[PDB]
C-alpha cells in the first residue's frame, strides 16, 4: 500500500494496416 | 521509711508513631508509550493518480 503509484499505461500499438 | 521508692518506675517503650501509610510508591505512571494519533501502514493511500 505505498498508495499504489505512478500507473501511466494502457494500450500499445492498434497500428498495422488498421 | 516511708511509701514513695518506685522499684521499677519507668516508660519503656512509646517508640513509634504512626509509620508510612502507603510511601504512595509506584504513585504515578501514565506510562502510555504512544497515543491518539491514526498511522496508517500504507502511503500514498486515497490519491494516487
Amino acid at each position: 500500500a505505498p498508495g499504489s503509484q505512478g500507473a501511466p499505461g494502457l494500450q500499445g500499438a492498434p497500428g498495422a494496416p488498421g | 521509711g516511708a511509701p514513695g521508692a518506685p522499684g521499677s518506675q519507668g516508660a519503656p517503650g512509646l517508640q513509634g508513631a504512626p509509620g508510612a501509610p502507603g510511601s504512595q510508591g509506584a504513585p504515578g505512571l501514565q506510562g502510555a508509550p504512544g497515543a491518539p494519533g491514526s498511522q496508517g501502514a500504507p502511503g500514498l493511500q486515497g490519491a494516487p493518480g
